């Protein structure tokens, strides 16, 4: 048993049409204070898997280890390794499923929420999140902490339900997934305006973009509110 | 007397261990392999002896990679082979979690050694 001490906030994610996208900002906060911002918490295994971690950032910096092991082990005797006999998304997410359910059965977890993000080499999209307590779901918009309360409305106002997949364009999606991190922004105290976004699609593959930022924030409207209530002036 | 070539780690009277001799023979009596040093790299290559037409060509692949830096190719006992390079495999490993960078191949090549001189002990 521990307690978290540097930490990520959220990271959101859906599906498209073609592919699945994801992001979360680049800040290391140590309880109120945002001590870290050049913190990379999308983690790209091959060029079919995004994982996006939030949590403790050492137990991140952990698994990021944990991560490239596979990759390394996967290629051993593996003259598929590029081809047939790559690491898959969903063999990733499996790998990790069973690591934090295992930690947390020692009472010893790794302080984090992760969603996996790619997909499979049939074309298939693959998202599924995974916690410190060995809990996963799937669903077509998936968010850790904050975002779980104001990304999931945003991005489901997008797609729904299933149906709405083959509906929803990249255009369209990354579009909510940069609006929704605007409003975490606004929101979240503890957040950065930085942040990376990655897309993989079936035919373009993985596009990872680092060094983002909110921007078309309203704020001017703050100029017209004085006084809580009373004060004129 | 003699019989100092019937147990491993037997010093025979004249300071030999003819058991590592014999495992020697092995290793004569084995497949052709080859390595050159060039000028930024190394080159693998070796022998596999086509049995017969039954032997799927391109599969029953003999060099191994080490980590990610490290070529392996080596005539004998195949099985034997891949038990050594298993360890390097858990060596390498070992040494990248404790000091971050991937191994030296100097410092990869005693972790072979030690543990191959450990098997001349016993």
């Amino acid at each position: 048993t521990q307690q978290p001490i540097v930490t990520g906030t959220s990271v959101i994610s859906m599906k498209y049409d073609n592919g699945v996208i994801i992001a979360a900002d680049n800040l290391g906060s140590y309880g109120s204070l945002l001590r870290f911002n050049g913190v990379e918490r999308l983690i790209p295994v091959g060029d079919n898997t995004v994982v996006g971690i939030s949590g403790d950032i050492s137990d991140m910096q952990h698994i990021e280890r944990l991560l490239k092991d596979l990759v390394t082990e996967n290629a051993y005797d593996n003259p598929l390794a590029d081809a047939e006999e790559a690491l898959e998304p969903s063999y990733i997410f499996e790998y990790l499923a069973t690591v934090m359910y295992q930690r947390r059965s020692k009472m010893n977890p790794l302080w984090n929420a992760i969603i996996v993000a790619g997909v499979q080499s049939n074309g298939d999209q693959f998202l599924r999140y995974v916690n410190l307590l060995g809990v996963t779901y799937s669903s077509p918009t998936l968010a850790t902490g904050f975002g779980a309360h104001m990304a999931n409305p945003l991005l489901r106002k997008v797609v729904d339900r299933e149906s709405d997949i083959p509906k929803t364009t990249v255009q369209v999606a990354e579009e909510a997934i940069v609006n929704a991190m605007r409003v975490l922004y606004y929101r979240d105290a503890r957040s950065s305006r930085n942040f990376s976004l990655a897309i993989i699609d079936k035919n373009t593959g993985l596009t990872f973009k680092k060094n983002l930022q909110v921007e078309n924030m309203k704020w001017d409207f703050a100029k017209d509110i004085k006084g809580y209530g009373t004060q004129k002036i | 007397g003699t019989g100092y070539d019937l147990s491993n780690s037997v010093f025979s009277p004249d300071g030999r261990n003819f058991q590592v001799e014999y495992a020697v023979k092995a290793v004569e009596n084995g497949t052709t392999s080859i390595g050159i040093k060039c000028n930024d790299g190394v080159v693998f290559a070796v022998e596999k002896l086509i049995t017969s037409k039954l032997l799927v060509p391109q599969k029953n692949v003999k060099i191994q990679v080490v980590d990610r830096h490290i070529g392996c190719v080596y005539s004998g006992l195949i099985p034997d082979g891949r038990h050594l390079v298993n360890r390097g495999r858990e060596e390498a490993a070992s040494f990248k979690k404790l000091y971050k960078t991937p191994i030296p191949i100097p410092a990869f090549a005693d972790r072979l050694g030690q543990y191959v001189q450990a098997h001349t002990l016993y």
